[PDB]
Order: C-alpha cells, then structure tokens, then sequence
C-alpha cells in the first residue's frame, strides 16, 4: 500500500517519514472512503464485468475458443474466465491499497513464466484486460473511471 | 532532476531573493497546466507499447536499409536494442512532460549519447528520424502537448 | 519537488508513473494555490518574522550576543540574522516545492559541519527557527500554519 | 512488511474472496484513524531527539550503574550505542503505529534481538525499562488517543524482549 | 545529480607481477556520481595512480 | 562434483594404487554407457520446457488445491517459483545422469533443501510428486534404457526429499 | 566456434591450451569435413527447405495467414518466410562453427523481446522451424540429420 | 610518497651508486632539521581547527562575493567543501613539513586537482588566495618554516 | 574473439547469404592446416619457459641499457614485468595461431596497450625489439608458421 | 621510510600524526648519526665486502662458477657479483631509511620469480648474502653490526 | 524450572505489584492454549520412536560422512550417543511445550552442552542440522506449536 511503501522507503534510509511522505499518507487516508466505495462498486458488478469482458475477448479473438485454442471447450473457457475474476479481484485490492502493489505481487511477478508454462497467449491477456477496463470504467463516474483505468492500464502494460 | 518549480526556485536562490510576484505567476501557470499534462502523460503511458510499435514500424518503413543485412538494426539483438532506445526516448519524454522541464532528458538521455552512438556506430540521423516518427505518433494521440520534448531530443542528438 | 521525487521513483524501476504516483502529482497540483498563498505570506513578511525571531532568540539566549558570544558584534549579529533569513527562505522553498529537497540541497547538507567548525551553537539556531515558526503561525490561518510548521519542524529536526 | 490494509488484503487473497462488508469495516476503521496516526508520526518525528534525551536520562537516573564504570553503557561508544538502540525502538514503534500493525516489529526488530543482546551481555531488563521510559515520554507529547496507540507498540516491543 | 568522468592510470608498482590480464583496471575511464568522486580520487592517489583527465558531463 | 571416472580415481588414489583390472572394467563400463547418456542428455535438453509443462500439468491435476487460493503455488510469483524449482530439478538430474553419479545432487540440490521447504511452507510430498511426474514424462521421451538410467537420479532426488 | 570456446577457457585461467582442450580442437578439426558436407547440403537446398517448412506451418496454422493473422498479407508472409530462412542460415552457421555462438549472436539473443513486442506467436515459429528440421532431415542421411537436428533443437529450445 | 631520505635514495638508485659525501651531507642536514620540523608540525596539529577557522575567515573577508548567492562557496554544502579543501591543504602541508619533501603534495593533492576544479567551476585564483591566507596564518604561529609547502600548493594550482 | 571459421561466418552474415563454394573452400583450407597449427601450438606450450628465457636474453643482449640503473627494466619488479609482458605476447600469439585469426591479439593484447605504455613509460621500440626476438626464437623452433601473429603484435605496437 | 610509514598511517585515517607516530619520527631522527655511520662504513667498503662474499660463496659452492654452473664465465660471474653489490647497496638504503621499503621496492619484489625463471640458485644467493653479512660485521662494531644485520637478515629471509 | 504462570508471577513480583488486567489476560491466554499443547505433547510421546527414527535418518542422509570411519558418529557407541542426544532434545522440547517456557531446556539440556560438544569434538553445525530435522518431523506431525522450543536448543548450541 501507500503506507507500506512510504514506511519501507523511509526505513531503507534509517529515517523518520518526511513531510512529503506524510502528505502522501494524508492524501491516501482522506481518499479512503471514495476508494472503498469504488471497490464496492466494482465488487458488486464483478459477474457482469467478467461476462461482457469474456464476450468481447472471444469476439475479437475467436481463435482462442476455436478448436486448437488455449481456451477451447467449456472447462478451458471457464478457467479463462476464472483468470479474469482473479485479476478483477486484484484490481479491487489495488484500489483499496492505493497502488498496484497487491496486483504486482499476487498477479504480475512471474506471470510471463506461468502463462508460458500454461501456453496462455499474452496478447490475449492484454485484450482481455482492456475489455475489463472498458466494462468496469463504464460503471463509474468521471474521476473514478480514470482512477480505475489507471490500474487496468497497469495490468495491460505488465502483461505486454 | 529539475521540474519547473525547482527551476524557478533555483533561479530565485541564485539571485538570493524570496519569491516575487512574477515568480509566483510562473508557478501558478505550471500548476494550471499540470492537469492537462498529467492526462497526456497517462494517455501516453496507457498506450506506450502501441506507440512504440507504430513508431518502430514507421522508422523501418522509412529506412528499410537498417533492417537489411549489414545494417545497424540488422540482428534480433540490434533490433531489440533499437526498440529499447526508442522506449527510453518515449518514457523520458513523458517524464519531461510531467515535470514541465527538459532537464531529465539532459542528464538521463542526451548526456553522452552522441559519443555513445559514434562509438557504437549507430546512425544518428536515423535515430533522429525515429524520434520524429515517435513525435508524430504521440501528437496524433495526445495532441501537440509533448512536441517540444521530442524536438529537444532530436536537437540534442543532432 | 513532489513531482521530481515521483519521477525519480518511477525512473529507478524504469516505468511510467503508477496510480499512486499519479495521485501524488495530482494532489500536489491541487495544493498549488494553498502553497502559493502560504509562500506569499511568509515571503512578504520575512523582515518582521526575522526581526521577531531574532529578538526572541536573543532574549532566550543572551550569552550569544554578550562579549565572547558567537553573535557578538554588529557584523556577527548581522550574519546571525542573515542565517535566520536564509532558513526562512528555505522554508518558503520547501512549501512551494511540496518537499524538503531544496532545503536539503541549499541549506542543510553541510550545515552541521559548518556550524561545528564556526562554533555556532545549534540550539541557538533551533531557538531562532522555533521563534520564526511561531511568528509565521501568527500570520497564517490554522491550516496554513500547519502546512508551514511541517517544514519548520523539518529544519529543526535536521538541526537536532 | 504488512500494514493493516495489506493485512486485510492478504486474508482475503488467501481465502480467495472479494471484499465483503466485514473487510470494508476493517478498512473504514483503518482510514478513520489515519489522520491521528499521521499527526502522531509527525509529532514524534519532530520531537524524536527530545524524546530520546528525556527517556535516556530517566533510565540512567533510575539505574545509575549502567553508565558508571562496569556498566554496559559505560564508554562513549557503548553510551552512543545505547541511545542508538533507543532511536531504533522509537522509530520502529512510529512505523508500526503509522502502519497500524506489529508485523514490522517482528520482521525488522524482534527477530534475533534477544540473541544479540544475550551474546553481547546487554541487560534486557534495563532495555525494557528504557522502552517504558520512551513510552511515557512519547505519551507526554502525542496526547490521549495517540498515546494509547503508541503504547500498544511499545508494549509489543517490551513483551517481545521481556 | 551530476556524473564526473575520470580518466586515470593506476600502476601496480606496490606488488608482484601476475599472468592474468590486468590492463583494463590499470588504465581506465569511468564516470561516477559526485558523491563517489572524493573516495575514488583518494583511492587513485593512495595506490600511486595518476589522475589524467577530469570532465563534468553536461 | 564427482563422475564415475573421478569416483574410481578417488578410490584408487586414497588407496595409493594403480588401476587394476577391476578399475579398468568399471571405467570401460562408463565409456560404454557414455553414448547412451549423451543421447539422453540431448533429448532432455531439447524437450526440457515440454517436460516441465507436462509434469506440472500432471502435478496440478492430481493436486489442484496447490494452484487455488491457499495453495503454496497460488500466485503468479509462487507458481513461477514452483515451475522454476521443477526446471532446476530436471537440469541437475540430467547433469547427474551424464556424470553417472549422484554426487552433484548432494552438492548442489539436496543439502538444506528439505529444511528450506519446511521453513517456507513448501509441501514436500507435493514436490516429490512433481519430481515423479517429471520422471514419468522424461522416461516417456528418452526410451527404456535411458529411462532406467535417468530414473535412478530422479529417485535419488525423491528419496533425498523424503 | 569450438576453437574460440577452448581458447577463451584457456585464457580465463591465463594458461596455455590443456590436453583436453587440444583434444577438443583436434576433434573439431577432424569433424570439419562432415560439418562442411552437412552445411553444403543445407545451403544448396535453402529455398526448398524454407518453402516446405512455410507450407507445413501455414497448413498447421492457417490463422497466421488468415485475415487478422500476424503474417497476413504478402508483405508479412514474406517477412515470415524470411525469418524461417534466417533460422536456416543460422543453423548452417552453427553446424559449421561446431557450437551455437553464431546462432546466439546473430539471431537468438533478443529474439524473445522482438517477437513479444511484435506479437509474433512463438509456437508458430517453433512449428515452422520443426517443419524446416523435417525438410532438412529428408535431404540428409541419418548421421547428418542428427548433426543438423542438434542445432535445430537448440533454436527451438532457445525460443520456448 | 617520498621523504628527503627516500628522495636522495631514489636519486642514488637512479645512478646506481652508493651514497657519497654529498648524499650523506644532505641526509645529515635533514636529520638536523627534523626536530624543528616536528615541533612546527605538532604546533600546527594542536591548533588545526583554529588555523582553519582563521584562514577561512581571511579568505571570505578578502573575497566576500564567494559567499554571496551565486558564488562558488554559497551554500552550506559548497562552503563545507571549500573549508574541507582548506583542511586538506593544511593537513598535507603538515605531512610535507614532517617528510621534508613536496612529493606528498604532488601525489596526494595537486594530482588532478586543477582539472577537478576546472570541471567543477571552482575558481583557481580564489583557492590560491585561500592558500596564501592559510600560509600567512600558519607563519604567524610557527614562523616561515612551512612557507615552501604552501607556495608549492599555490603554484601547483597557479 | 574470432577464429577463421567465425570470421568467414561474419563475412557471410554481413552480406546475408548462405555459404557458397568459395566460402566452403576457405573453411576447408583452414581445416586442412589445423594439425600443423595444433602441433606448433603444442610445441610452443611445451617449451614456453625456454622460449621466454632466450627471448629475454636476446632482447637484453641487444639492448643492455634497459637493465642499467635508470633503464625501464632496471629493478627486480620492472624486469619481472618486462618478462611477464613477453609471456603475454607468447601466449596470445599461440592463441592466435590456434584460432588462425588475429582478432584475439587485437582485443586482449593491443587494445589500449600503446596508451598504457605511454602512460607507464615503457619504450615501444624496445618492446618491439623484444617481440621480434621472441619471433625469431619461435620461428627457429617451429618454423615460419607463427611469424604473421608476431608481426601483427609488432605493427600494432609501432 | 620510517617517516613515510608514519605519514601513510596518519593519511589512511585522515588525521595528523599521533603521539606514537611523533615519537617514532623523533626516535628515527635521533638514530640518524649511527645510521649514517653504518651506511658510510658499508658504502666505503663495498668493493671489499662484495669481493670477499663472492670469494666465500664460490669457495662454498664451486659448482656455480664451474662449467655448467649458472655463473659460469666471466660475464655471468660479473653479473653475479653485481647482484651481490646490488643487495649490499639495498642493505645500506634500508639502514639509512630506517625501514625495508627501499629494499622491497628496488630489489625484492619480483626477485624470487626472476631468479626462478633465470635458473639462479637461491641457496647460492643466500650464501653470498650471508658472506656479505659476515664481511660487513668484520668492518663494524658489534652494536653497529647488529643494526646492519637486521637488514642483511631481512634480505635473507625474503629469499628463504 | 519455570512455566508461563511462574514466569508471569516472577515478572509481577520483580515489580512488587499485584496481577493487573493484562497479567490476568496473559495467564488466561496460556490456559486457553493448554488443551492443544497437551494433545500435541501426547502425540509426540506416542510417536517418539518414529520421530527419532526419521530424524536420525534425515540427519545422516544429509551428512553421510558422520557415519563413515573417522566421523563423529562412527561407532556403535558414538551413534548411540548421537541418537540419545536427539531423544533428549525431543523429550525436553516436549516438556517445554507443556510448560510453555524454555527454562527446562536451559536447566536440563543447555547446562554445559555447548562446552561439552566443543570439548568432545561433536560437530555443532551438524547437531543443529539434526535438531532442525527433528523440528521438521515434529512440525509435520503436530504443526508449528513446538518450533520455537526446538529453535531454542539450536540457539543454545550456536
Ligand atoms: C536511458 C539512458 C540510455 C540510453 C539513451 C542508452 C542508449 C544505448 N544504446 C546502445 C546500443 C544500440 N542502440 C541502437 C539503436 C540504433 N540502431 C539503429 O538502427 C537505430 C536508427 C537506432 C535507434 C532508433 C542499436 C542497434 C544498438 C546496438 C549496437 C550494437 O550492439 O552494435 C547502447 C550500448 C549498450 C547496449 O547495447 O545496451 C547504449 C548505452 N542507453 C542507456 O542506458
Ligand atoms: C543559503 C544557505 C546558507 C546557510 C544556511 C549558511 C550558513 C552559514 N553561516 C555562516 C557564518 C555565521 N552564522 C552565524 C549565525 C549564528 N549566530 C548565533 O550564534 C546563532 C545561534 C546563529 C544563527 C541563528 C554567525 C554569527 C556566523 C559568523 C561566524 C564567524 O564569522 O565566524 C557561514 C560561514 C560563511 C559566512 O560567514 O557566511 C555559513 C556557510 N550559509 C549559506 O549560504
Ligand atoms: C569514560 C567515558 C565517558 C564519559 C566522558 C561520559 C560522560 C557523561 N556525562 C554525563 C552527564 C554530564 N556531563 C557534563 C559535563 C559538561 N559540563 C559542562 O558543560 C562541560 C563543558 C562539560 C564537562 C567539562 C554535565 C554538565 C553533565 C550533566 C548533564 C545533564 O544531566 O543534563 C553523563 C550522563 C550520566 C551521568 O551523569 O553520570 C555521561 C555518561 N560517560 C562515559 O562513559
Ligand atoms: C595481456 C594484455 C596485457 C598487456 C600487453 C599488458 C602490458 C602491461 N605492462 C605493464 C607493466 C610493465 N611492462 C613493462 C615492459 C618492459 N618495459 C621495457 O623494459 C621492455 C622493453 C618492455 C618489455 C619487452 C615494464 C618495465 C613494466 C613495469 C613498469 C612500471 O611499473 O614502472 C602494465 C601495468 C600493470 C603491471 O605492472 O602489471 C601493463 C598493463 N598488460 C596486460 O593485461
Ligand atoms: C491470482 C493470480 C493467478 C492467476 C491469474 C492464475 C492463472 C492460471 N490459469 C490457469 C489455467 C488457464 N488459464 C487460462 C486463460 C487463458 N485462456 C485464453 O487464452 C485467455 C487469453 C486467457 C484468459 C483471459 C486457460 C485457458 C487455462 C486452462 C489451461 C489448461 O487447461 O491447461 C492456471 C492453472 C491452474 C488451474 O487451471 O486452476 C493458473 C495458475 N493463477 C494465479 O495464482
Ligand atoms: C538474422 C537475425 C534476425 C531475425 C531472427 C529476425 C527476426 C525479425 N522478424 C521481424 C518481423 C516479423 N517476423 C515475422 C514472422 C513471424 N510471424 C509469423 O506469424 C511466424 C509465426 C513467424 C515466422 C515463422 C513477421 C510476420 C514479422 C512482421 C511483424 C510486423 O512488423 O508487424 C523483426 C522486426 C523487424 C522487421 O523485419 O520488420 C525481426 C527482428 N530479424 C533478424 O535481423
Ligand atoms: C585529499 C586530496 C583532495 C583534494 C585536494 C580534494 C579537492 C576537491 N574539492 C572538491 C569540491 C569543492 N571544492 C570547493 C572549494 C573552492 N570553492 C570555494 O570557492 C574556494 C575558493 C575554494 C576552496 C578554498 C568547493 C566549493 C567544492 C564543491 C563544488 C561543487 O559542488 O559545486 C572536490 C569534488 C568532490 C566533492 O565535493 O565531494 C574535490 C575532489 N579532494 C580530495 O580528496
Ligand atoms: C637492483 C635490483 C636488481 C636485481 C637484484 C637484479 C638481479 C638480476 N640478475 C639477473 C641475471 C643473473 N644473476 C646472476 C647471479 C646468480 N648467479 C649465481 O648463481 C649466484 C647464486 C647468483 C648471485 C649471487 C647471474 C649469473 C645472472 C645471469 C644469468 C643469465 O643471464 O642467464 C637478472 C636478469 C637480467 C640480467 O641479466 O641482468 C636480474 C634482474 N637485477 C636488478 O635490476
Ligand atoms: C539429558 C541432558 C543430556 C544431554 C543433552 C547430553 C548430551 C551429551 N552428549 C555427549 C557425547 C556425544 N554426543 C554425540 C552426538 C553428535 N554426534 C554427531 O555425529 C551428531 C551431529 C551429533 C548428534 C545429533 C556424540 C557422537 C557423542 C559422543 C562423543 C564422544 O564420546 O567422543 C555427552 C558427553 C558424555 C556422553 O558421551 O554421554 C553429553 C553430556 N547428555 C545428557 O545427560
């Protein structure tokens, strides 16, 4: 989170937190209620987000669900969608944490190795994450939409 | 590195005086343009990989000789290093766009870059063409907000 | 500034600004008018702040301006007031920049060695800076005074 | 390290669930105390040297044998190391209070500290007394709620040592 | 901050010869951060080396 | 590390003897198996990624809770760490098969590995299951005689971990 | 080459060539004629090997040349077949050198980054290179086919 | 570094000859002056901080613009670096007073100092004025015995 | 570094073609000469101490003023370093003889050597005289098969 | 030199000469008359010492000057005597300097590998230097002979 | 020896105070964990022979040299002493688990153990490896409840 990052940064320098770091934490905690409301909103619409995201992904990448595809069949498509569920929950974690740390450790570090070992194509992952961005930012107001779009962009960049 | 506010602070400190009315006006101008600059930077960052992909394609359609055997961009290694350098330019231009100042481009990118490119045998006019193609792509996406930083890269390389 | 610190952070990991760093930059640009107001008040009132801080410091510690004191004499007293003015202007810079970096670069790095070798009592400087902090708080509202006090206490803690 | 928010995040990740009403109550509870924590951390950071001076003076008044010859705090080096360790305890208590979680005290402080002090011959009971002195001194600066919060982490350090 | 390019010649006159390649660390050009400059300046002097060129990149 | 050749040299050197007929028989047997070992090593290096893919697929099919939340291989970071562990196991097993000797497994893999897995919380029985999966896939790839040779080092790793 | 590796290993220890290294160099020199024979057969038939490999790959994966595929169009298919030709040439280089160093220096180092940035499906490349290996094995004898397959499998393993 | 005895030794080793009457004469003169040089060095060491304080005060009294905003010595950091250079000069001139040879000044001080200062923007004439001020302060205490080493430093900068 | 086969590979790769008949012919010729070059390298290796000894003796009989007090080879350490440099030259000439190409000499030996000898004070013509004496000894023992590499070292020095 | 060692010890700690270092320099300066006397006696008698030591060494090791010996022949025997002269002059240098730094720098660093490479028998050199020590002690008083024997023994121990 | 309750009693007595609320809470927390600790102790007691068997097997699989001639576990007597030591560690760690305090280990196990092992030549890092292996076996059976106590023994040997 913002707090853990600031504390670790200060600790590697053996100092108390600076006025800048404390200003960062004040801005983080004063934004906490809005962040929790946005996280609730994205949690409420999780199933819809995953459903239209999978719809768009398979519409724009029909080879994935076609024979020979990585997500071909019912159970493989279910695993495909379960990955989008994982990543949406990671996005909600990152929103309450105030940065992309939880996303990075739970879902970004080692992901290239894991989707290589799984034959999951990464451009497909990027398209799926962008589809989730569109669906999820469709559900929020002006400031929240950009704020959540930043986390989705972080995922898309880290998968590419 | 310097942003605009620190550049103003440095001038006032060199003169040894407190901030005056015009200095606060310049600071307020930076604070006014900051939001648009942040939006442009976020747009670039969200599409960094796409920007890099069409910028590389535009440069190598413009100069197919580089990809040919005997060219400086001919190998998987040298192609990777070339797109790596272009990614440097894009990311540091975005940094300069947020900071409102070109300093970070100076001490992080252009400092010693020409000497490096002569030592390596990198064709500098082609690198400038790549920077110009990147400028065109970024301007098509976010507008003319980042033009001065790409021009600064191109002129510091020339 | 805060922007520079966020950019340096993102550059160390060779990445674009993350959602947390965008939040830091946005919250800093939001605070611009308040920082400019505080800096204007401190700057336009530098003369009376330094006069008052110096008077309070000398009343608190007469031996400094007594014969044999570090500040004894017109020239040495003038340089003492000039140092107090320097630290006030550094505080204004810290308020404008939204972080303590200009204060460190121009005034703090080496000030302990400087004052040790010149035999300048650091507690006296701390007393003068505390006096300047209260004199500034007299001139500012509660929120503006709290904003300035962060950098005043940062200077004091760097002294101590 | 782990703060309160990432503690909730870790519980819910391990059990694999989205946040529910209970998680949101824990997160609201953390955010609500955030301004008090930031204020206390700023106050302690501004006063850390004074806190250490007062606490070391009270400790060495209560146990004068520490700084007289034959004491573990007798030399300029060992006195400096003593007040350095007190600076540790104050700084890491401030970290744990700002994070609202004691995990950093486990990872960064308490792990192997008894073994270090027992190998060195550093008296641990006197170290606990010094931690208590810092607890009262810090409480004297930060006020009721912040004092009660900081006392939790001071007592965690005391229990981990004693 | 700022980086300084030092070109220096650091002989091996204080110790015996060896068969390993050694030329690169004897004569070199490296640029280091400003905060590392004094230690490297003094380290070159202590090993009997000579500072040949100092440049400030920029 | 010792190979078969160096193992014979070590015994005869500690005994201070010249090679006799028994030594020449042993060295001759190693030279005889050398071509089979080289072919198996080439086949394994050509198919290393495929082996890891199939064996991890089998392991997470038999124990699907490892990759679900609460499993020790649930996160991208821990999944990557797991498949990386399997890759190292396969590469050192191939080394030992080339050398015709398990010494490299003692020197580079097994010592302190069990205690590390216990300290991290890695399920050691599941690791042994993953090694057995790699053995089955590898033996399918490399043929019967090479399967017998390579399974000896796979089983040496499995027993070291059990 | 094999000679370069032996020399570098001797130079790292600041010593002359050891008897094992001399045996390595001598064995490589003895193998030179067979290496030249395999390389000549490969080079004299590059067009047909690459054509057969491209046909086999595109038959296995018609989507790569279907609309929306990475190699769709005449220009991109020409680049695809040119890539396969590059890998065939580098295989001849590695057969001649006795090691994989030319393959790494010219075409393997950095290829993963290049293809990932270009969204080139690496499994498609591997299928094409495997088809090329089958084409080569058709023209070569069994021992020669094994010798060329060593470096073909090296390329495949380096990509995967 | 060399002291007087090792300098004479290196000379005789350059001709490959034993010490002759003049070499032993130089050595015995050095041994005769050793005690006076030792007392001068102990006097300097005992009053190091005082000498440095007075010399910095003299430098910045004669050239006040070095301290004014924009001057090379204007910040706490740059002032500290100035005073630290002067401390170096005092310590190494004391070393050379004990050794009896300006070698240590050449290897440990003047080697690359001029290029360093020019690359940094440090004004050489102001540093030479500082060395002259330090020389006068020292000669006000120990006499004219350390003069040659400060002159060596000043001309090495000059 | 490069050997003959790798050099031909780089020549085919710069122009991006498969090996043709001429290239295969050059490679075959290199393979035909391999046994003689290997035996020459082994002969040098088995007599490296001797070759070094009489090559050093030949140099210092030719130029005795190197050893004289004040000469560049006058001390136990400087003589050690001179003979060590000659050992460098012998070992790297043998590497180049095995490789069949002089790239290893250019990278490991000649890269920066002239600047380092100017900075050190090692006389280049005397070092070249030593290289030629070593060439003479090596040619007496194995024939003219290594002269090209010693000439390469000498030309790179002069 | 002793003074050089004291100054280097001070310089490594960025300090002035400690009382121990000052006492060392004072003792070295006090020993100057006896150091000069010993060195002058050895320097005036160098031809006698070297001729006598060479005579004793060839009388104890006749093989060196016999055909097949390392020092066989007028030129090689002259070089042998020149090496003995070198080591006597280095002993006088060490006596004057008050330490062994000149001996190490000029003559000992690299001498061992030098003689091993030239096939020079180190037992022969050691016998020559022991004979030189005896010849020097014959010309010096017992107290002065001990001071010279310190450095003769240092050279012998360096070779042994 | 002491247990958790006696440890808290001595702590309150060192201050001469009655039990406060926090002390009562600590004692209640100790009482609440009593049933799990007793079931764990009974589980260890029931499987002590198997625990010792797998622990010794793990130790000597890690370090087979200990059993070979010349090893410190090589003889019937020396192996017997090794397994007896591990049996002592197991029984006394069970005692400390029941008491909730590590004082029984200090009183009965670490009372001269490190001195005894250093005197006899018992390899302490190997003993710690064995203790840690036994910790792993016990944790596999009952969980982490005993880990700290085993760690205590290891820390007593290091
Ligand atoms: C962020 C600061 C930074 C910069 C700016 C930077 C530039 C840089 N580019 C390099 C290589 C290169 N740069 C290029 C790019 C050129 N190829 C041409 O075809 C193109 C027209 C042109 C680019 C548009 C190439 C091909 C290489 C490889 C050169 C070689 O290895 O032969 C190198 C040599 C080291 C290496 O290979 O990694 C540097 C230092 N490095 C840095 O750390
Ligand atoms: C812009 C950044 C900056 C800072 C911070 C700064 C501090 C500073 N103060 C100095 C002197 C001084 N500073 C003081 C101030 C002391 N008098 C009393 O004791 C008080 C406790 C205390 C002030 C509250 C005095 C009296 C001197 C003169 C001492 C002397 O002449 O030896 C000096 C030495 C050079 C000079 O005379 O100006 C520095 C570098 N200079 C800078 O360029
Ligand atoms: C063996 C090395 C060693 C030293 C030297 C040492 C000094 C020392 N001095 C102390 C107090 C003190 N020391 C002084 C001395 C100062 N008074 C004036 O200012 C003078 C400038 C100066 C003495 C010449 C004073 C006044 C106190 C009481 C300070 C206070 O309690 O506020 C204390 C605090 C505990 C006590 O009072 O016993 C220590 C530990 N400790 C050590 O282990
Ligand atoms: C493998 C590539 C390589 C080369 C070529 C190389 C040359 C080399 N020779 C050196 C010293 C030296 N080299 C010589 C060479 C002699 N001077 C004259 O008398 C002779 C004419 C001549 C030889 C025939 C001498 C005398 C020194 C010592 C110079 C000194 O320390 O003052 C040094 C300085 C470091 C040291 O003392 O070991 C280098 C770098 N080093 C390398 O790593
Ligand atoms: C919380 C962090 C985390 C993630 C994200 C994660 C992903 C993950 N996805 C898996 C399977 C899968 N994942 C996918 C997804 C792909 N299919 C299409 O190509 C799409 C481009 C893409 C999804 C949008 C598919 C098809 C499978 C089934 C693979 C198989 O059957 O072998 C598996 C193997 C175990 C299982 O199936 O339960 C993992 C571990 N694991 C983690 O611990
Ligand atoms: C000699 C060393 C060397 C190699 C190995 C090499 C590969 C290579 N292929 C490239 C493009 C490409 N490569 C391919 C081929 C791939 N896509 C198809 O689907 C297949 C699965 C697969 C081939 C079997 C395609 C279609 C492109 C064009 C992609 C684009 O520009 O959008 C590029 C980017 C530059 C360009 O040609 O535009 C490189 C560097 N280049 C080199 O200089
Ligand atoms: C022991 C041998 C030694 C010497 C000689 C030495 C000199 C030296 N002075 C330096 C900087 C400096 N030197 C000065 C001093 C000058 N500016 C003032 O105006 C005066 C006129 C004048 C001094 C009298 C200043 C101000 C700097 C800081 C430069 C800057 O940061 O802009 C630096 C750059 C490294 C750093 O500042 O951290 C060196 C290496 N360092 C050494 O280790
Ligand atoms: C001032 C520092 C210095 C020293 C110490 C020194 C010793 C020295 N003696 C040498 C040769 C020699 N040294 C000796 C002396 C040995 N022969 C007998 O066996 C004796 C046991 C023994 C002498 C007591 C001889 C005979 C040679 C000629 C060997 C040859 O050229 O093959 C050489 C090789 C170059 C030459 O011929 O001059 C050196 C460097 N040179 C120096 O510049
Ligand atoms: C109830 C409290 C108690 C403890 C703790 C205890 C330990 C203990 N172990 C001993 C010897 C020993 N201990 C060991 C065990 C070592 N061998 C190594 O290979 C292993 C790494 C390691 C064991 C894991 C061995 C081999 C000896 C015999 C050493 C000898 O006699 O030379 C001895 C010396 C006397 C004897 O041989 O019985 C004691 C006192 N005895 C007690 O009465």
């Amino acid at each position: 989170s913002v707090v853990t990052k600031a504390i670790v940064s200060a600790d590697a320098e053996a100092r108390y937190l600076s006025p800048g770091e404390l200003d960062r934490i004040r801005g983080f905690v004063s934004s906490g209620e809005r962040r929790l409301r946005v996280a609730q909103t994205l949690t409420e619409s999780r199933e819809r987000i995953i459903k239209q995201a999978g719809d768009q992904l398979f519409q724009k990448r029909p080879d994935l669900v076609s024979p020979g595809g990585n997500a071909y069949g019912a159970e493989r498509t279910a695993s495909c969608l379960r990955d989008l569920d994982y990543y949406l929950r990671l996005v909600t974690f990152g929103i309450v944490a105030g940065d992309v740390t939880p996303i990075e450790e739970i879902g970004v570090i080692g992901v290239k190795e894991m989707y290589r070992n799984l034959e999951v194509p990464l451009p497909g992952m990027v398209e799926a994450v962008k589809a989730m961005k569109s669906v999820a930012t469709g559900l929020l107001s002006g400031d929240d939409s950009a704020e959540v779009g930043y986390y989705f962009d972080y995922l898309a960049g880290a998968l590419a | 590195m310097l942003d605009a506010v620190t550049k103003i602070i440095n001038r006032t400190d060199a003169e040894g005086r407190y901030f005056a009315s015009k200095d606060f006006d310049e600071v307020t101008r930076f604070f006014a343009t900051g939001e648009a600059r942040l939006r442009a930077a976020s747009t670039i960052s969200a599409n960094a990989a796409s920007i890099l992909r069409e910028s590389a394609a535009a440069l190598f359609t413009e100069q197919p000789d580089l990809l040919r055997p005997g060219g400086n961009a001919y190998t998987s290694r040298r192609y990777a290093a070339c797109v790596r350098d272009m990614e440097y330019f894009l990311r540091y231009a975005t940094y300069a766009l947020v900071a409102g100042d070109t300093s970070v481009i100076d001490e992080r990118v252009l400092n010693g870059l020409k000497e490096t490119y002569m030592s390596l045998g990198v064709p500098i006019p082609s690198t400038v063409a790549g920077v110009t193609a990147m400028k065109g792509v970024v301007a098509s996406m976010i507008g003319s907000e980042a033009n001065v930083y790409f021009d600064h890269i191109a002129k510091g390389l020339s | 500034s805060a922007i520079t610190k966020a950019i340096l952070n993102a550059d160390a990991e060779a990445r674009y600004l993350s959602p947390g760093e965008i939040d830091v930059v946005r919250g800093y640009l939001a605070s611009g008018e308040r920082r400019v107001r505080v800096a204007r008040v401190l700057s336009d009132n530098a003369l009376r702040i330094v006069r008052g801080a110096g008077d309070t410091m000398f009343q608190k510690r007469p031996d400094l301006v007594a014969p044999g004191g570090n500040a004894y004499g017109e020239v040495r007293t003038a340089k003492c007031l000039r140092d107090l003015d320097y630290f006030l202007r550094l505080v204004t810079y810290g308020v404008l920049a939204g972080d303590t970096s200009p204060i460190d670069e121009i005034g703090l790095i080496g000030i302990k060695e400087t004052y040790s070798l010149l035999e300048v009592p650091v507690p006296g400087v701390i007393d003068g800076i505390k006096a300047a902090k209260q004199q500034a708080a007299a001139l500012l509202s509660s929120e503006d005074a709290a904003e300035a006090s962060f950098y005043f206490d940062y200077v004091i803690s760097a002294m101590s | 390290m782990q703060d309160a928010i990432t503690s909730v995040i870790n519980t819910y990740d391990v059990q694999g669930k989205y946040f529910d009403t209970s998680a949101f109550d824990k997160l609201k509870a953390y955010y609500a105390t955030g301004e008090l924590r930031v204020r206390a951390a700023g106050t302690i950071s501004a006063n850390a040297a004074t806190i250490i001076k007062e606490a070391s003076a009270k400790l060495f008044s209560n146990q004068p044998d520490l700084v007289r010859p034959g004491g573990n705090a007798y030399t300029t080096r060992r006195y400096a190391a003593c007040v350095r360790d007190m600076d540790y305890f104050l700084r890491y208590a401030t970290y744990a209070m700002l994070a609202g979680d004691t995990s950093i005290l486990d990872e960064r402080v308490l792990n192997g500290l008894k073994e270090t002090y027992n190998s060195l011959g550093v008296p641990i009971s006197s170290t606990v007394q010094g931690i208590q002195a810092m607890k009262e001194v810090t409480g004297s600066l930060v006020g009721s709620g912040a004092a009660k919060e900081m006392g939790v982490y001071f007592d965690y350090l005391s229990s981990g040592l004693s | 901050a700022r980086t300084i390019s030092i070109t220096a010649c650091v002989p091996r006159r204080t110790k015996s010869v060896g068969a390993s390649r050694e030329i690169q660390n004897v004569y070199f050009t490296k640029r280091i951060s400003f905060d590392q400059f004094t230690p490297e300046y003094q380290r070159i002097h202590r090993q009997g080396g000579t500072i040949l060129n100092v440049q400030c990149m920029g």
